[PDB]
RNA sequence: AUAUAUAUAUAUAUAUA
RNA sequence: UAUAUAUAUAUAUAUAUA
């Protein structure tokens, strides 16, 4: 999270697996809130 | 300095951040550039010799 | 593309004129190509609007000629007359068939005049010689004369399938133009007024002359379609049995040299025995005389071919034998008038001089089996017995009725015959009654029905009311259950392949061992069928109404019974002229809810009783008894070697028994291989009957062009498979006339490979055969979001009929049935089951298809700008295709090839893979809820409706599980358990599995799991993203067979799937369908 | 009070919630929020003042 | 004429 | 030489190679075929022998 | 102005004011 | 020193079969 434009517009692939990992945690995160109001 | 992009893709790896698990090390990488590199430098000086 | 290549020639040939054009128009993917597409197909509508060439346009324009796809060919025709006939003189230069009279032992489907058959207009009834095809005979003739000009000049090879394919020709184009080619209507439908002076079965015979004179290879087949082609212009009737009669006691010649094997629980080996094939005199003497039957018809060529067989009797050119058999069947359908059909069915000599001591133990073995197959859910209350009338209601089947009935729904009144429309007036009128079923007797009969078959006697079926089939729909649910839990009734060994399924024959065959296999003359009407089968099924629900307690429970029992007393005298009704015949027929009724799952108990029980009374005079031990309707074997094991006079006393002592129940059979015995269903073992492989009318259909169907288009592809790639050649040239000449529309007057519009080929609704035929393939290439994934898109259409009719006060009382009738609640979640999810269940009615499906068509034409004649971003089946495969690396990989010939008619680029994939070894079965699992629900209450939820659940409250979760029926223990442990979380990643990925078939025409014949194909295959592997493993193993076996079948060569893959792309390709296979998964990409 | 956006999220890194699985620690932030810390206060203090 | 077809079909070809 | 197709996949086996995760066992792959086995066995040799 | 039963596998398609 | 459990969604059309 807060993450530098370097690693954001990056090419190599170990650059584009951390961007779809900090990416799955912010998906993760916001689900965990609504399953509480479930 | 060292690069941004190749040191959070560093710092990563000894971390070892793992999708799909709530982890208090997600957190280890905000505000890491080297905006804030400069920053901290001199902000350190700048207030000791004033 | 090849068939782009077929397109631009058979325009050049229909229209041999100047005053014709063809403009091709194309789209691309590109944003630039597009307005390359525009102007280039605005400029041949304006130059081609006045006199002006395209030679001078297509240089200026070859920057998207070269580099987009063709998306259709428009047609201009200023033709007034078809030319048909007079291109068809170049080809009548032999001498015109004339028919022959006394062949038939009736008079209308002899070969007359239609004048002489039929003396005035009105009683004209084209359904004896009616196609039922939606293609034309001038429509065919214009497919092969075609073909005859492409092929004209060839090469030393292909002339000679030229010239076999002309000398057949002038068979049938002497005979069409001495009458002239008959001219249809819109509808294809030969009217009275051209067929005044033709002979009738002119056109159901140039169909099916055309049909086989395309599948002429050889000059093994040329002496077949010679003496087929001559005759069937003749005798309509016995011809078809003629032929393929000895091929049932053709399969017992054989010997056997390294069968295939099922073991017990179904899976395939491999066994190398070697057994005789025994067969006594009394063969050799019913082989003569069903030779002798095949000369005084006339055909000589056919039966030279099985007499310089008999001398080898060898499985090599057994190949040869199963030809014959199969070319029998192509000569149309036996369509004949529905009262000779039934009159002489339900004609049968009943004697009261039967052994009565054999009923009684045949009486007590269905009583022993009704009970056997109901004992457990009878003595525990089952959850579907207690609700018969609603189980039975809300999945009812909505085929037809008896009668037709004037129905009102609100204000657009309708004329249907549909069984879940009429449930709709009856519930609304209130003449429904759901305890009392009516009397089939002397007073209101049972109406009739027809089903025609390619080579038998065209048979008559039963219509019973609909409250026949809620009185027994929830016991007969109850039996087919024990049906897949028996080895000896045939729903078990019922699996896609059919290695596995009719492979337990060549289990016990040996050379001490003895099959037999018994078909009954007629199992409908039969002596056996009309007391002691209704009497040992009526006893058995005696017994079963003491198993139980409750008053719900007896009360469907008593119904089961009630329907089975009524059954006992029945009536048929069956008109004449102005009369109406009233037949009494107190047998079996083929037609019933009962009509399988009680010929597998009737006929178990019958032959375990015929196998017992030869037990007097050899001993021996019986080892299956497969029964499948009528069809059935029952393997016996000997003590000694089973010699040419055991052969014999046992084919005399089981005909013989059957005789005294009165019941007339032919009992054919060997120990080799038997012919069960139309599928033949015969000597170790299994050999079809590959038999499908392609240009013949036995009825007119709910379907338009653009579907019956798809079919004749379908009837073609089955034909392949199982050994019946058909040219390619043809199937794809009679698909460009077919998905031909006529815009306006004088304008054809033609859609290309693109819009055919593809994997879409509008789908048509494969590209290469066998084999479907999911274009991941950028103009073709962008054409398949374009054809998604106008998929959902909505039909008036049915909207009309769903807000009615007659529909929605019901809904609200059924619903209430049901759930002893208030939840709308189920009535406005019934009310969306029986919208679906309304699109049998012909004129709703009709008009959702038209409406599908009909917006294809705007979409064609333009170039496609529709641009959306939908996941599709085929952008996933856009993701994961640049990541394989092919290379060449040689791979051997280890097993054996247990089907010989395949065609040589799938038998090559056979023989390196395998054969399937078990069926695999990788869905997925259930949904938690879905086992909570189904085991209580008999609604079954769409898993859209059980994802719209879980997504509610907690508090509103316990209210639909209480709702349908569940207690408040078990929907508190499962709300309290919080396993509504978990499934949420169980229903979205019962959509992945669901996705990628292994299945197919062509792809149930190998082996997936095969320790070759796993070789070739190399993806290294990643722990989590389970559902993106399962697509990359299975959509790398299916890259491999996909190209080793185009090539005939093996390519093994790499797939280095790198962990940031799995990750993306992981929401992408959440997010195809219509509902809120919880991860998405952006 | 403490915002109850910012406590779950601390809340829900102590526990370490792992997704796909049901773990028994989903369920120790269920009603949590401002609506019921200033409704359990009362509770307690006006139930002991009668 | 027919001139127009073996100039258009080996456009497709 | 050893197949490098198929030595990939027995080296994405040894280690645990798992999706998910930011593992520091995904760069032991990298730089691994038959064209740089050729450039090393021949840069060693010659430049010993010069 | 308009007739096509039942069961078993298999494939294609579909769900939304 | 520690890496969860579980086998028959529905409807219509189409072909093969009974
Ligand atoms: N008009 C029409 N053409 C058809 C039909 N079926 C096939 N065709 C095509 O039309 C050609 C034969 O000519 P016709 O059937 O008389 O069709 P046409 O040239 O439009 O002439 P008309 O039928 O009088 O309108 C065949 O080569 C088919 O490609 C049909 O039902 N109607
Ligand atoms: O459409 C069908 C076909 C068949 N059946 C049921 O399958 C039974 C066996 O179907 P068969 O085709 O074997 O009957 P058959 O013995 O009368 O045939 P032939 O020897 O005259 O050629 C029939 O008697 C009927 O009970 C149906 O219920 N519906």
């Amino acid at each position: 999270i807060k993450i530098a434009d370097e690693v954001k517009k990056s090419n190599k692939e170990e650059s584009k697996q951390l961007l779809e990992v900090l990416k799955t945690k912010e998906e993760h995160q916001k689900e965990v809130q609504y399953e509480i109001l479930q | 300095l060292v690069s941004t992009e190749a040191q959070i893709q560093k710092m990563s790896q000894d971390l070892q951040l793992e999708a799909l698990t709530i982890q208090s090390e997600t957190q280890f990488l905000t505000g890491i550039n080297s905006q804030a590199a400069n920053d901290c430098f001199k902000t350190l000086i700048a207030a000791m010799l004033s | 593309g090849k068939y782009n290549l077929i397109l631009s020639e058979y325009l050049s040939f229909i229209y041999n004129s100047q005053s014709a054009v063809q403009i091709p128009i194309y789209y691309s993917s590109n944003s630039e190509l597009e307005n390359r597409c525009i102007e280039f197909h605005s400029k041949c509508l304006e130059n081609s609007k006045n006199g002006l060439s395209l030679k001078k346009l297509f240089v200026e324009y070859s920057d998207v000629i070269e580099n987009a796809t063709l998306l259709s060919i428009l047609s201009y025709s200023y033709d007034k007359y078809n030319a048909v006939e007079r291109k068809l003189v170049k080809y009548a230069k032999g001498k015109p068939l004339e028919a022959d009279l006394t062949v038939n032992e009736l008079d209308y489907e002899n070969n007359k005049i239609t004048s002489e058959l039929f003396p005035t207009a009105e009683e004209y009834t084209d359904l004896l010689m009616d196609p039922a095809i939606l293609t034309s005979l001038s429509s065919n003739l214009n497919a092969v004369m075609f073909w005859l000009e492409k092929h004209e000049n060839d090469v030393a090879e292909k002339l000679k399938i030229y010239k076999r394919r002309l000398d057949l020709f002038t068979i049938v184009a002497s005979t069409v133009n001495k009458y002239g080619v008959p001219r249809h209507n819109a509808k294809y439908r030969y009217e009275y007024e051209v067929m005044k002076d033709k002979p009738y079965y002119l056109v159901t015979w140039a169909n099916s002359s055309i049909e086989m004179l395309m599948s002429v290879f050889s000059h093994e087949d040329y002496l077949i379609a010679r003496e087929l082609i001559v005759l069937s212009y003749s005798n309509r009737s016995t011809l078809a049995k003629l032929v393929s009669s000895p091929m049932s006691i053709l399969v017992a010649l054989v010997d056997i040299n390294g069968t295939f094997i099922t073991n017990e629980e179904l899976e395939l080996e491999f066994s190398n025995k070697y057994v005789r094939a025994i067969v006594p005199d009394q063969t050799f003497d019913e082989l003569k005389q069903m030779l002798d039957n095949m000369r005084k018809a006339g055909l000589t060529d056919i039966p030279k071919m099985i007499q310089d067989w008999l001398v080898d009797c060898s499985i090599e050119k057994f190949p040869l034998m199963a030809k014959i058999y199969s070319w029998s069947f192509h000569v149309g359908f036996r369509k004949q008038k529905m009262l000779d059909a039934a009159l002489d069915q339900l004609k049968t000599e009943y004697t009261e001089d039967v052994d009565d001591e054999m009923y009684r133990e045949y009486t007590m073995l269905i009583r022993d089996e009704v009970v056997k197959m109901l004992e457990e859910p009878v003595k525990h209350d089952d959850h579907l017995l207690q609700d018969s009338e609603l189980a039975g209601l809300l999945s009812m089947s909505s085929a037809s009725n008896g009668e037709s009935r004037q129905l009102k729904f609100g204000r657009k009144t309708i004329f249907s015959t549909k069984k879940n429309m009429h449930v709709m007036d009856d519930m609304a009128n209130g003449r429904y009654t759901p305890g009392i079923i009516p009397p089939v007797n002397v007073d209101k009969p049972i109406p009739l029905g027809r089903r025609d078959v390619p080579g038998r006697r065209t048979r008559i079926i039963f219509i019973l009311p609909y409250e026949y089939f809620i009185a027994q729909h929830a016991v007969v649910e109850k039996m087919l259950i024990y049906a897949k839990h028996t080895r000896e009734y045939a729903e078990f060994y019922s699996q896609s392949n059919q290695l596995l399924s009719y492979g337990d024959v060549t289990r016990f065959l040996s050379n001490n061992s003895m099959v037999l296999y018994t078909d009954v003359s007629q199992w409908d009407s039969s002596q056996h069928n009309t007391q002691p089968f209704r009497k040992g099924i009526i006893m058995g629900l005696d017994m079963l109404a003491n198993m139980t307690n409750d008053a719900r429970v007896i009360q469907t029992l008593n119904l089961y019974k009630q329907t089975q007393i009524n059954l006992m005298d029945s009536y048929v009704q069956i008109p004449d002229g102005n009369v109406i015949k009233k037949i009494q027929y107190g047998a079996v009724a083929s037609g019933e809810k009962q009509t399988k799952a009680a010929n597998s108990i009737a006929n178990l029980a019958l032959i375990k009783t015929v196998l017992s009374r030869i037990s007097n005079k050899y001993s021996f031990a019986t080892k299956i008894i497969r029964v499948d309707g009528d069809d059935n074997y029952a393997v016996l094991q000997f003590n000694t070697e089973v010699t040419k006079q055991m052969v014999q006393d046992v084919s005399n002592d089981v005909r013989e028994t059957y005789a005294r129940m009165n019941t007339k059979v032919k009992a054919l015995v060997s120990t080799v291989g038997i012919e069960i269903a139309k599928r033949y073992i015969a000597g170790g492989k299994i050999f079809f009957r590959a038999g499908i009318n392609l240009l013949n259909n036995e009825k007119k169907g709910q379907s338009t062009q653009w579907d019956q288009a798809a079919v004749l592809y379908s009837n073609y790639i089955v034909n392949r498979l199982r050994g019946f050649e058909t040219d390619r040239e043809f199937i794809l000449t009679k698909i460009m006339q077919m998905t031909s529309v006529a815009i306006t007057g004088s304008l054809r519009l033609f859609p290309s490979e693109r819009v055919l080929t593809t994997n879409s609704t509008f789908k048509v035929f494969d590209s290469e055969d066998f084999i479907i393939e999911y274009g991941t290439t950028d103009d073709e994934v962008y054409i398949q979001r374009a054809f998604m898109s106008l998929s959902s259409q909505k039909s008036g009719i049915a909207d009309e009929i769903a807000a009615s006060s007659t529909f929605k009382n019901y809904v609200s009738r059924l619903s209430e049935q049901l759930l002893f609640s208030k939840n709308n979640i189920v009535s406005r999810g019934i009310a969306l089951t029986e919208k679906a269940k309304l699109n049998s009615y012909a004129p709703i499906s009709l008009e959702k298809r038209r409406a599908q068509i009909s917006a294809l034409l705007t979409m064609l004649q333009k170039p496609v700008t529709f641009k959306s971003s939908k996941i599709t089946i085929n952008d996933i495969l856009r993701d994961i295709k640049p990541f394989f690396t092919v290379n060449e990989a040689h791979l051997p010939i280890q097993y054996q090839k247990f089907m010989p008619t395949l065609p040589d680029n799938v038998q090559y994939i056979i023989q390196c893979i395998g054969s399937r070894t078990y069926q695999i079965e990788d869905d997925g699992s259930k949904s938690a809820i879905s086992r909570l629900i189904s085991k209580y209450s008999v609604y079954k939820p769409s898993i859209e409706e059980l994802y719209k659940v879980i997504s509610l409250h907690e508090n509103e979760i316990q209210l639909y599980l209480i709702s349908l029926g569940i207690p408040k223990i078990d929907a508190d442990t499962y709300v309290g358990s919080k396993i509504y979380s978990q499934d949420k990643y169980r229903i979205l990925e019962s959509y992945v599995y669901n996705l990628l078939s292994i299945n197919y025409g062509c792809y149930q014949l190998f082996d997936f799991n095969s320790p070759d194909l796993e070789k070739l295959i190399r993806i290294p592997f990643k722990g989590k993203i389970p559902a993106v493993t399962f697509i990359l193993h299975l959509y790398a076996k299916l890259e491999v067979i996909n190209h080793a079948i185009k090539n005939g060569s093996w390519i093994s893959l790499f797939c280095n799937y790198p962990k940031s792309e799995m990750i993306k390709l992981w929401k992408k296979m959440w997010n195809i369908t219509s509902l809120r998964s919880p991860y998405t990409n952006a």
